[PDB]
C-alpha cells in the first residue's frame, strides 16, 4: 500500500546493487538487496539472540538461564581469547551475532542510499546514519581491537549492558572528567535544547491563538530575537540540529575511543595538565 | 631604520590597522601572561615578607 | 506487626501511570501523522471498488482548518484529494512493482520528476508582497561584502558545457538569502530559475557548476508565469524537474554499479 | 590551543577481573609499569646469620625489644635497619657516639617504636600483609622520613568572613577531582563512617548523607590511587556496597584500613611529642601513614617482593 | 556533487527587520542590528535587537546577582587570588547550607550564598519563564516553548529545591561548579545504590538518546528536501509540497511508516520534553520513596545474574 | 576613520592632557601607598 | 616630551571611539585585577581585625 | 591638570544616553561588590555581637 500521492515517484532503477533483480517493494517498505542481505543479516542475529536465550551462561536448564526480558544476555568471550574466533558457546555466538548486527546496520545504510537515489534526495540522512553505525563499532570493533582482544566489547543484553557500562566507566575513577565525554554530553544535553526550541517553534506558529492566522516567518524571525537577540533562522536551525546530535554522536565515539587504547589513568588526574602550566 | 631594502611595501601587504590593533592586544596578553608566570615561581616580589612583613606588622 | 513490605511501591505503580500516558501519546501521535498520505493506496482499495479505503491503526482524526492570512484561502487535514494519473506504466503487472517513466524521462514528470500541484499563488511577506522575488524586483538587497556577485557568473551543467549566465538572483524577502538564481539560457536566451540547491558555486573561476541536468536540458526549464514574481506551483515544478535529471540526466544514474 | 594534552599510546596492558562481559577490567600503561617495578625494586637480604650465641638481651644494656635475639641475629638486624632507614648517614643517625645504648636521642625513641610497629604488622596483621609482610624500606626507601608520609591540611586560603568548602579544589589527594581533600583524617586516623548504601530498597532506615557519600567517594579516590588501581579491583560497581560480588581485595582493604587506624593512632601520634617541628603540619599534627605510605601506587608494596621473612627479628615474640 | 546547505555559500543583505510589531502595553524594543559574515555563512547574520520589558529586566537582574554570589564566594574560596581563581576554576564552586542546619536560613559563612544564589537563581529562571510567555503572546502564538521550559524548570525545581525540602536538607540540593556538580552527580548515583537501575533514570536516558536521533533524522531529512524549500516547513505544512513529500517517502520506504511536516515536530517535541519528565520524577522517587534502586530491581526480579566468578568474604560477618 | 586632519590633532591633544593627567593622578596615589608601606 | 608631531595621524587610522571606551575598559579591569592581587596578599588592609577587633570586641 | 577649555566636546564624540547608562551599572555594580568585599572580611559590619546581645542565651 502507498501513501495518496505515493505512486508517481514509485520509478524503477538507483540501485547500487542488485538492480531490477530485487528492485521492487513490500507493502510500505522498500526492498532492494540491501534489503535482503539486511533482513538476512538481521534475522540471523536475532535468531541467534533468542538460541542465546534459550540456552543460558550454564546451560538450557541451570538458573542462569532465563527468557526474561530485563536479563537475557549474551557476552563476550574472555580476554584470553584476543583477536581469535572463540568457541560458539563461550561468546562465539555473541562474535557472531556482532557480526551479523555490523552488517544489518550497514546493509540498512546502503538502502537508505538506494533510496535517496530513487526519490532524488540529498543523502543527508544515511550520512548521518553512519555516524551511529561509526559509534557502535568504536564499542565492538575499533576499541577492542587497539585493545589486543574482542572481549573488550560490550555484552549484548539490555541491563548487563548498563552494567558494562557501569564498570568500565569506574576504571577510570570519576568518568565525569573525560573531556570529551565533557563534550559529547553537552551535545546531548543542547541538541535535546534546540530540539526542543525548533519542535515548540513550529507547533506555536503553524497552530496559533484561535482568531489568529498560520503565522510567518517574521513572526518565527522576531520571536527567538524578541527573547534572545537572535534568530538563527528556518534553514539554519535544521542544520545546527544535525549538527549537535551528530556530533554528539561523535564525542561519544571519541570520549570511549581515548578510554583504554590512549588513556588508562583516573579522568581527573588528566586535568592535571592544567594545575601544572607553568602560569601557578 | 628598517629590516632592509623596503620594508614599507609589507603595508601593500598587511593591514595597517590590523597590525596595530593585533600587535596592543599582544602585547597586553603577554604582559599579563609573564608577569602571572614570574609571580608564579620563586621570582614573586609580592609574597615575600621584604622588606618588612606586613601580615605580622599587623600582629605584634 | 510492624514489618510487612508491601510489594508495590510508588515506583512500580509510577512506571505503570507512565506506560499509560505513554501508549495514548504514540496513538496520538500516529494520528496526526494520517493527516496527509491517507487513505492508503492498495488494489485492495480499487479490487473492491473502493469499500476497502486503507487507514490502519489508529484511524485518521478529524480534519483541522489551516487559517492562511492575507485573503489567501483554508486549508482543511486530513483532506479529500483528487486522484492523479500516473505519468508511468508498471515494469511487472505484479504488485509493488516499480513504474517506468513515459516518454522522455526527463519530461515524464514521474519519478525524482514527479512533484505535486501546489498552488497557484504566491507565498508573502509579513506585509503581503511575494516573498521570493528577484533582486530586480528587490531593490534594497544587496551581496554580503567579501561574496563573489553571482549575477555575470557563467551557469555550468554537468557535462561541462555552458549552460547559461547569472541574469539575476532572487532572494527571499522574509528571511533574506539567496534561494534562485537566474539563468539567461544559452540555446535560446530564454530565463530560468534554478534552485539554489542544486547549485555549486567555483568562486575563484566565476562558475556555478550544476550536477543536476546536463547544460542542454536548460532548454526545458518549467517556466514561470511572470518574470517578476513566482508561486509556489511554480516552485515544486522548477526543482523537481532538475531532481529528475538526478536518475535521468544520464543513461548511468539509473544504476546499477554491478 | 587549548594544548592537546595528555596522552598514552595503544594497546594498553589489560586484565580481565570479573565475569566476561561485566565490564570489571583493567587497564595499564605497560611502559610506567615497568618505570614503576625498577622503582619499586626491593634490597636483597643480608646473608642469613647462624647464632648460635647469648641472647641480645643478656649482652647489651638496653635491649627492650630486640631481647630475643641472639647477638650475630641482633647485628644483622642492626645493619638492616641502617640501610633502610638512613645509609646517606649510617649508625649515627640513631645512636648518640661511642654509647649505643643511649637512648639520649630521639630518632631511637622512635626507632625503638617502630620496631613494636613492623612486629605487630608482621605478626598480627596477615589478613592484611600475607606472607609477605613489612620493612623497615617499605616505608623508608633509604630515607629517614617516608617520602609518601602525610599530614592533616588544611587546604586553600579564606578570608575571615567565609568558612571553607571542605571540598572544591584541585588535589592530588583525592586524585584530582574535587570531592573533599583530606579524606584521611577522617577515615585513616580517626574512624569515621565509610558505609552509606542503603541494605533496604525503600527508604526510611538510612540516614547516610550525601555528603557521606562524597566523603567516601572522596577517600576511595584515595584508596584507588595510593594501591594504583580502579574499583573493579576490589568491587563491582552496579553495587559497591555487595560484598559476593566484590573481589578478595575488598576483603583486605578493610583489614588494611584498621591496620593504618593502628598504625596512625598508637604508634604515630604517641611520637609527637618528642618529634621536632620539622616533622610537623600546620596543626602540630604529625607526619603519618596511608596506604601511598607504603604502596606507593601498587597493590603490594614492591610488587610483592618478600622481604620481612629473611629477618626473624621483626617478628613477635 | 551537490551543495549540502551546511554553509551558505553567497549571501546578501537587506536593511535590518525591528520585527513584527507588538500590540499596545509590549514596550519599545531595543538595540540596533549588526551583521555577522561569519554567522551569516551558516545563518542569520542579523543580531537583534532584543526585547525588554519589566519582566525581562526582573529576570537578567536576578541572574546575574545569582551569578555574582557564585563568582565572588568561588574568588573567596581561593583567598582573592585572581590567578589561582583562574588555575582552580573548573574546581572551584559554592556548596550547600550544612546538614546541622536543615532548612533552617543559614550565616553567610556557612551555606547562606547558596541559599541567596539558589533563591536569586530560581526567581530569574522563573522569570524568564514569563518573559517567553509574554513575548509569545505578543505575538499570537502558542506556548509551546513555555510548556518546554516549563517541563525543565519541572525538572530544575526537582533538583535544587523540590527533593532537598521533601528530605528536610538543603545540603542534598546541587552545589555551584563544574566539577563540583560533577561529583554531585556521582555521589548522588552511588548514595543511592546505582541510578542505572532508576526505570525513570532509564527513560530519560531513552529520551535523550531520542532527542539526537530524531533532530539528526528531521533535521537531515529537512537538510535533503531542502533543495524543495523543505526547510520553508510552515508553507510545506500548510501547502504540501513534493519537498515533504519525498521526506515522507524516504522514511516510509526505510522503515515502513511515517510522520508529516507538521507532525514530526510533534514526536520531537513530545521526544524532548520527555527526558525532563522522567528525569524529574527520577529524582523525585529517590530518597523519598527509593533508597537503593540496584535492590530495588532486583525486589522486582530485573537484575541479571551473573557466573559469581570472583567474590570476597564480608568481614562485618566475621 | 572619516577624520579631517584637524579633527586628530585637536583629539590627538585633549586625548595626551586627559592621558597625562590620568598617569599624574596615579604617580599621586602610588607615591600614597609607597609613603603608607614601602614595598620594594 | 620624547614623542613624534605626525603622531596626531594615528586618529586617522584607528577609529577613537573604541580607542577611548576600550581604555576605560581594560583600565577599569586592570584596576579590579591588581585590587584583588594584593588584597590576596602580605599587603592586604582587611584581614586582621584592627584597630578595634570587630570580630572580637563583643565576640570571640 | 584639571579639565580642558574643550572637554565638553567629548559628547560630540560619546553618546550621553550609553555613557549615562554606562556610569549608572557600573556604580550600581561596585556598590556592591565593595559591599560584599567588606562582608567577607574583618570589617563585618552585622557579625559583631555588639551593641546590644540579639541572640539572648545561647542556642539560635
Ligand atoms: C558509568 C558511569 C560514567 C559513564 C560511563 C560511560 C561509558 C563507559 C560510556 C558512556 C557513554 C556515553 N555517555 Mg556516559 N557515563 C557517565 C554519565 C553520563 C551522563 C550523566 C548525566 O551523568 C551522561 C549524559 C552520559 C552520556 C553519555 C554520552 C556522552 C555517551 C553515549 C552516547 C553514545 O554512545 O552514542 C552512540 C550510539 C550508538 C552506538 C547506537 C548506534 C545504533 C546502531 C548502529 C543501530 C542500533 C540498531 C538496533 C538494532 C536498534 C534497535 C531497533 C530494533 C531493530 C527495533 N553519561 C557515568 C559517570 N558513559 C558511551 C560512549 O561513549 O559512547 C561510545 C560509553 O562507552
Ligand atoms: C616581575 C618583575 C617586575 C616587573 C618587571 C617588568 C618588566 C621587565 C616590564 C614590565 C612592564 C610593565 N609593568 Mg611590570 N614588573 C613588576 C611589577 C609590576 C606591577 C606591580 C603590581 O607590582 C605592575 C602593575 C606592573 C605593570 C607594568 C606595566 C605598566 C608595563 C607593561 C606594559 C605592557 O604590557 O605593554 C602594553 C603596550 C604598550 C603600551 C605599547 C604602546 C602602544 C602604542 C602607542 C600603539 C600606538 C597605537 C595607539 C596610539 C595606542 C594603542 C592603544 C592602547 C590600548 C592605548 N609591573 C615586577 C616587580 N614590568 C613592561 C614595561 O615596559 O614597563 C615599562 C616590561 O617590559
Ligand atoms: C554519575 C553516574 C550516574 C548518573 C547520574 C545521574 C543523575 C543524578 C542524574 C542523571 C540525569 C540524567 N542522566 Mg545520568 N547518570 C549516569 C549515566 C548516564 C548516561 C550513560 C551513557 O551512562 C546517560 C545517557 C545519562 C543520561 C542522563 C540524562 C538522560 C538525564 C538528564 C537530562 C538533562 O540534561 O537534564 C538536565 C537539564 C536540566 C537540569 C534543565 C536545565 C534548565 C535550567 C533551569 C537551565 C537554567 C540555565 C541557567 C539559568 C543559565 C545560567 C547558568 C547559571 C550559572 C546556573 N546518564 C550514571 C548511572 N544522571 C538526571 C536523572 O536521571 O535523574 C533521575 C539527573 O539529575
Ligand atoms: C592596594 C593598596 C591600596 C590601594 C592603592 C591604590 C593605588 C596605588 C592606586 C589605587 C587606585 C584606585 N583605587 Mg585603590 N587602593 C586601596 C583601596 C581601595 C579601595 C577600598 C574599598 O578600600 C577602593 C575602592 C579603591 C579604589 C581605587 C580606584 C578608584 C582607583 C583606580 C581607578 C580605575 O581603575 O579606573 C581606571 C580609569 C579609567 C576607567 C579612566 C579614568 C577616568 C577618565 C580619565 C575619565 C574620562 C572620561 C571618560 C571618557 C568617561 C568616563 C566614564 C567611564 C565609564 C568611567 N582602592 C588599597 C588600600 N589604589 C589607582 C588610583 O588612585 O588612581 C590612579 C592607583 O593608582
Ligand atoms: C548518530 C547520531 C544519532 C543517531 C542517528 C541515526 N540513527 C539512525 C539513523 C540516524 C540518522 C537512521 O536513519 C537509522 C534509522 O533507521 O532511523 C531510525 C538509524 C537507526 N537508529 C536506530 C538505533 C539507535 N540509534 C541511536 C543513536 C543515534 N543515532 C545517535 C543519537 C541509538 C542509541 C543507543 O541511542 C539507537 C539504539 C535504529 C532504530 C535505526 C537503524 C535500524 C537498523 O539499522 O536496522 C537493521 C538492523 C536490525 C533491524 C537489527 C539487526 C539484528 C541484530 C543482529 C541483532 C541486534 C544486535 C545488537 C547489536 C544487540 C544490542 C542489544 C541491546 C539491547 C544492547
Ligand atoms: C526539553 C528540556 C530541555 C530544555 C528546554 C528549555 N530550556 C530553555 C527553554 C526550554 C523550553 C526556554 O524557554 C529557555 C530559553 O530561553 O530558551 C532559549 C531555556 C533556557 N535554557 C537555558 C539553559 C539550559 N537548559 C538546559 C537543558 C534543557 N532545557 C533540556 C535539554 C541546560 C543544560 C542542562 O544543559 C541549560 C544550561 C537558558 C539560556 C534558558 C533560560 C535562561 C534564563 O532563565 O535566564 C535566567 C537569567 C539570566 C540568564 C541572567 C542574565 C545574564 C545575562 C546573560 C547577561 C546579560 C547582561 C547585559 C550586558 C545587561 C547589563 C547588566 C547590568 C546588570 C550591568
Ligand atoms: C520467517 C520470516 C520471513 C519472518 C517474518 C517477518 C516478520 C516477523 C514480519 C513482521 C513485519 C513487521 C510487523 C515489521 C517489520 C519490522 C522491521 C523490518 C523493522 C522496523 C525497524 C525500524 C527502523 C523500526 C524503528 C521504530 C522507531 C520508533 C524508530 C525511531 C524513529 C522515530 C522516533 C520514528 C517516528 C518518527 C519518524 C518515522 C520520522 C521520520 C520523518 C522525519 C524525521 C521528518 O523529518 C519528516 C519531514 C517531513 C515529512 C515526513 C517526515 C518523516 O516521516
Ligand atoms: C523556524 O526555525 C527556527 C529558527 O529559524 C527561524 C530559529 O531562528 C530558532 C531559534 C534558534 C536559535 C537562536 C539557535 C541557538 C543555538 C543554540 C542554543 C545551540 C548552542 C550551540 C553553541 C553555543 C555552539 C557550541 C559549539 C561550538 C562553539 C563549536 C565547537 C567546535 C568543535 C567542538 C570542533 C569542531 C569539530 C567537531 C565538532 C568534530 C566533527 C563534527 C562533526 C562530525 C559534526 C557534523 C556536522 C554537520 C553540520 C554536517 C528556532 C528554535 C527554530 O526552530
Ligand atoms: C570574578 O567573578 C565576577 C564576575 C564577580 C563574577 C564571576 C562569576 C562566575 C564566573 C560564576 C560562575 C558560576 C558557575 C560556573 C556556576 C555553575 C553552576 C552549576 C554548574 C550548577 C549546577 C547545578 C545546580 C543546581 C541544580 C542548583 C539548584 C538550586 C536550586 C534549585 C535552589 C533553589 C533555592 C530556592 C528557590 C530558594 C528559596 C529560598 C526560600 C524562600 C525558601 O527561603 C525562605
Ligand atoms: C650499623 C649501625 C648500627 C649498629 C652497629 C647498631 C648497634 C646497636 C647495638 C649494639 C645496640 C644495643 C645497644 C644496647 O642497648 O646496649 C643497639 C640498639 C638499638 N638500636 Fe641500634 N645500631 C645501628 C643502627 C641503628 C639504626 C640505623 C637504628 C634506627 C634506625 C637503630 C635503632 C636502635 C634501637 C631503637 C635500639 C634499642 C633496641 C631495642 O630496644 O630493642 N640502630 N644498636
Ligand atoms: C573510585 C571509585 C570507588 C568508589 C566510588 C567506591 C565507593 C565505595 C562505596 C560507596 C563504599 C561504601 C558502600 C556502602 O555504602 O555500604 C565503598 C566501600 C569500600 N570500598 Fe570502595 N570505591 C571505590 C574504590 C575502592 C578501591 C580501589 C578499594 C580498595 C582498594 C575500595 C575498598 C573498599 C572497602 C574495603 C570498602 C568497605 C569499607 C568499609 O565498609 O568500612 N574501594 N567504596
Ligand atoms: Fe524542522
Ligand atoms: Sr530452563
Ligand atoms: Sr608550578
Ligand atoms: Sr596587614
Ligand atoms: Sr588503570
Ligand atoms: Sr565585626
Ligand atoms: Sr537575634
Amino acid at each position: 500500500a502507498m501513501l495518496s500521492f505515493e505512486k508517481k515517484y514509485r520509478v524503477r532503477g538507483g540501485t547500487l546493487i542488485g538492480g531490477d533483480l530485487f528492485d521492487f517493494w513490500v507493502g510500505p517498505f522498500y526492498v532492494g538487496f540491501f534489503g535482503v542481505v539486511g533482513f538476512c543479516f538481521t534475522l540471523l542475529g536475532v535468531l541467534l539472540i533468542v538460541w542465546g536465550a534459550t540456552i543460558g551462561p550454564t546451560g538450557p536448564t541451570s538458573d542462569l538461564q532465563t527468557y526474561n526480558l530485563w536479563r537475557i544476555s549474551i557476552a563476550p568471550p574472555d580476554l584470553s581469547y584476543g583477536l581469535r574466533m572463540a568457541p560458539l558457546t563461550e561468546g562465539g555466538l555473541w562474535q557472531i551475532i556482532t557480526i551479523c548486527a555490523a552488517g544489518a546496520f550497514i546493509s540498512w545504510a546502503l538502502r537508505e542510499v538506494e533510496i535517496c537515489r530513487k526519490l532524488g534526495i540529498g543523502f543527508h540522512v544515511p550520512f548521518a546514519f553512519s555516524f551511529a553505525i561509526g559509534a557502535y563499532l568504536v564499542l565492538v570493533f575499533v576499541r577492542p581491537l587497539l585493545m589486543g582482544a574482542w572481549g573488550h566489547g560490550f555484552p549484548y543484553g539490555i541491563l548487563s549492558h548498563l552494567d558494562w557500562v557501569s564498570n568500565v566507566g569506574y576504571q577510570f575513577l570519576h568518568f565525569h572528567y573525560n573531556p570529551a565525554h565533557m563534550l559529547a554530553i553537552s551535545f546531548f544535553f543542547t541538541n535535546c535544547l534546540a530540539l526542543s526550541m525548533h519542535g515548540s517553534l513550529i507547533l506555536s506558529v503553524t497552530n496559533p491563538q484561535k482568531g489568529e492566522p498560520v503565522k510567518t516567518s517574521e513572526h518565527e524571525n522576531t520571536f527567538f530575537r524578541d527573547i534572545v537577540g537572535y534568530s538563527i533562522g528556518a534553514l539554519a536551525i535544521h542544520r545546527l540540529g544535525l549538527f549537535l546530535a551528530l556530533s554528539a554522536a561523535f564525542w561519544s565515539a571519541v570520549c570511549i575511543l581515548i578510554s583504554g587504547p590512549f588513556w588508562t589513568r583516573g579522568w581527573p588526574e588528566w586535568w592535571n595538565w592544567w594545575l601544572e602550566l607553568p602560569l601557578w | 631604520f628598517t629590516m632592509n631594502a623596503n620594508l614599507y611595501k609589507i603595508w601593500l601587504i598587511l593591514d595597517p590597522r590590523r597590525v596595530l590593533v593585533s600587535i596592543v592586544a599582544f602585547q597586553i596578553v603577554l604582559g599579563l601572561l609573564i608577569h602571572m608566570i614570574v609571580l608564579s615561581t620563586d621570582l614573586n616580589w609580592l609574597d615575600d615578607n621584604i622588606p618588612v612583613s606586613y601580615q605580622a606588622l599587623g600582629k605584634k | 506487626s510492624a514489618g510487612i513490605t508491601h510489594y508495590i511501591d510508588a515506583a512500580q505503580i509510577t512506571i505503570w501511570a507512565f506506560w499509560l500516558f505513554f501508549f495514548g501519546l504514540i496513538i496520538y501521535l500516529r494520528r496526526e501523522d494520517k493527516r496527509e498520505g491517507y487513505p492508503l493506496d492498495s488494489d485492495r482499495t480499487e479490487r473492491s471498488g473502493g469499500r476497502v479505503k486503507v487507514v490502519g491503526f489508529p484511524d485518521l482524526p478529524d480534519p483541522k482548518t489551516f487559517v492562511l492570512p492575507h485573503n489567501g484561502g483554508t486549508v482543511v487535514a486530513p483532506r479529500v484529494e483528487a486522484p492523479v494519473a500516473v505519468n508511468a506504466t508498471p515494469f511487472s503487472p505484479a504488485p509493488g512493482s516499480p513504474l517506468v517513466p513515459n516518454g522522455d524521462p526527463m519530461l515524464s514528470g514521474f519519478g525524482p520528476a514527479a512533484s505535486p500541484d501546489r498552488p497557484k499563488h504566491c507565498d508573502l511577506t509579513f506585509e503581503g508582497l511575494p516573498k521570493i522575488v528577484p533582486m530586480r524586483v528587490a531593490k534594497e538587497f544587496s551581496i554580503a561584502e567579501g561574496d563573489p556577485d553571482p549575477r555575470g557568473m557563467t551557469v555550468v551543467g554537468l557535462d561541462g558545457e555552458v549552460a547559461g549566465t547569472v541574469s539575476d538572483v532572487w532572494v527571499d524577502r522574509s528571511e533574506p538569502q539567496i534561494r534562485y538564481l537566474e539563468v539567461e539560457v544559452a540555446a535560446n536566451k530564454k530565463k530560468v530559475l534554478l534552485p539554489i540547491g542544486f547549485s555549486r558555486f567555483d568562486k575563484k573561476a566565476r562558475k556555478v557548476k550544476v550536477d543536476a541536468i546536463k547544460a542542454a536540458h536548460f532548454a526545458n526549464v518549467p517556466t514561470l508565469s511572470n518574470p517578476d514574481q513566482v508561486t509556489l506551483y511554480e516552485e515544486d515544478k522548477v526543482c523537481a524537474y532538475y531532481a529528475g535529471g538526478k536518475l535521468y540526466a544520464t543513461a548511468e544514474r539509473a544504476g546499477p554499479l554491478l | 590551543s587549548v594544548m592537546l594534552l595528555g596522552c598514552e599510546g595503544p594497546p594498553p596492558g589489560t586484565e580481565q577481573i570479573g565475569y566476561r562481559g561485566v565490564g570489571m577490567e583493567n587497564y595499564y600503561n605497560k611502559r610506567q609499569r615497568a618505570l614503576s617495578i625498577q622503582a619499586n625494586q626491593p634490597v636483597e637480604s643480608l646473608p642469613a646469620a647462624d647464632s648460635t650465641g647469648p641472647k641480645a638481651s643478656e649482652v647489651y644494656q638496653n635491649v627492650q625489644v630486640l631481647k630475643d635475639l641472639s647477638v650475630g641475629e641482633f647485628t644483622r638486624t642492626m645493619v638492616a635497619v641502617t640501610t633502610w632507614v638512613s645509609p646517606k648517614e649510617g649508625c649515627n643517625y640513631c645512636h648518640v657516639p661511642g654509647n649505643w645504648a643511649s637512648d639520649d636521642i630521639y630518632t631511637k625513641v622512635v626507632s625503638r617504636r617502630m620496631f613494636e610497629l613492623v612486629r605487630a604488622a608482621n605478626s598480627d596483621w596477615k589478613a592484611h600483609v600475607a606472607e609477605t609482610g613489612v620493612t623497615c624500606y617499605t616505608c623508608h626507601r633509604g630515607n629517614p622520613v617516608p617520602k609518601y608520609a602525610w599530614v592533616t591540611d588544611p587546604g586553600p586560603k579564606y578570608p575571615s568572613g567565609l568558612k571553607p568548602t571542605g571540598q572544591n579544589y584541585g588535589s592530588k589527594t583525592v586524585a584530582y577531582a574535587s570531592l573533599p581533600f583530606d579524606p584521611l583524617t577522617p577515615f585513616l586516623d580517626q574512624a569515621n563512617e565509610i558505609r552509606i548504601t542503603g541494605n533496604a530498597a525503600l527508604a526510611g532506615s538510612n540516614p547516610a548523607s550525601l555528603k557521606q557519600a562524597e566523603w567516601t567517594f572522596g577517600l576511595m579516590m584515595n584508596i584507588s590511587d595510593s594501591l594504583g588501581v580502579g574499583c573493579t579491583f576490589c568491587h563491582n560497581t552496579r553495587a559497591f556496597n555487595d560484598w559476593t560480588q566484590s573481589t578478595p581485595k575488598r576483603t583486605t582493604a578493610w583489614y588494611a584500613i584498621r591496620h593504618v587506624r593502628d598504625i596512625n593512632q598508637n604508634y604515630i601520634w604517641p611520637l609527637n611529642d618528642v618529634l621536632p617541628a620539622s616533622r610537623k603540619g600546620p596543626y602540630g599534627d604529625p607526619l603519618r601513614v596511608s596506604c601511598m605510605t607504603c604502596h606507593q601506587a601498587v597493590n603490594k608494596p614492591l610488587y610483592g617482593a618478600q622481604m620481612a621473612k629473611d629477618y626473624p627479628g621483626l617478628y613477635k615474640t | 556533487p551537490e551543495y549540502q546547505n551546511i554553509f551558505t555559500a553567497v549571501q546578501v543583505r537587506a536593511p535590518a527587520y525591528p520585527g513584527v510589531p507588538l500590540p499596545k502595553g509590549n514596550l519599545p524594543r531595543i538595540g540596533r542590528p549588526i551583521f555577522s559574515y561569519w554567522l551569516g555563512k551558516i545563518g542569520d547574520a542579523q543580531i537583534g535587537p532584543i526585547y525588554l520589558g519589566l519582566t525581562g529586566t526582573l529576570s537578567i537582574f536576578f541572574g546575574l546577582v545569582a551569578i555574582s554570589i557564585i563568582g565572588f564566594n568561588m574568588l573567596a574560596s581561593v583567598h582573592w587570588d585572581v590567578f589561582q581563581f583562574l588555575k582552580h576554576f573548573f574546581w572551584l564552586g559554592l556548596e550547600p547550607p550544612p546538614p546541622q542546619y536543615g532548612l533552617r536560613i543559614p550565616p553567610l559563612s556557612e551555606g547562606g550564598w547558596w541559599l541567596m544564589a539558589g533563591l536569586f537563581l530560581t526567581l530569574s529562571i522563573l522569570l524568564w519563564w514569563v518573559r517567553t510567555y509574554k513575548r509569545a503572546e505578543a505575538l499570537g502564538m502558542s506556548q509551546h516553548l513555555s510548556w518546554a521550559f516549563a517541563a525543565a524548570i519541572f525538572f530544575y525545581l526537582v533538583l535544587g529545591f523540590i527533593r532537598p525540602v521533601m528530605m528536610g536538607s538543603w545540603a542534598k540540593a546541587v552545589p555551584f561548579g563544574i566539577f563540583p556538580h560533577l561529583d554531585w552527580t556521582a555521589a548522588f548515583s552511588i548514595r543511592y545504590g546505582n541510578l542505572y537501575y532508576n526505570p525513570f533514570h532509564m527513560l530519560s536516558i531513552a529520551f535523550l538518546y531520542g532527542s539526537a536521533l530524531l533532530f539528526a533524522m528531521h533535521g537531515a531529512t529537512i537538510l535533503s528536501v531542502s533543495r524543495f524549500g523543505g526547510d520553508r516547513e510552515i508553507d510545506q505544512i500548510t501547502h504540501r509540497g513534493t519537498a515533504a513529500e519525498r521526506a515522507a517517502l524516504f522514511w516510509r520506504w526505510t522503515m515502513g511508516f511515517n510522520v508529516t511536516m507538521e507532525s514530526i515536530h510533534r514526536w520531537a517535541w513530545w521526544c524532548a520534553v520527555l527526558t525532563v519528565i522522567t528525569a524529574g520524577i527520577g529524582i523525585l522517587l529517590s530518597g523519598t520513596v527509593v533508597d537503593n534502586w540496584y535492590l530495588w530491581a532486583v525486589k522486582h526480579g530485573m537484575a541479571p545474574a551473573y557466573p559469581e566468578v570472583v567474590t570476597a568474604v564480608n568481614p562485618y560477618e566475621t | 576613520t572619516g577624520l579631517t586632519d584637524d579633527e586628530a590633532k585637536e583629539f590627538h591633544a585633549i586625548f595626551m592632557q586627559s592621558m597625562y593627567a590620568w598617569f599624574g593622578l596615579v604617580v599621586i596615589a602610588h607615591l600614597l601607598a609607597w609613603l603608607y608601606r614601602p614595598w620594594l
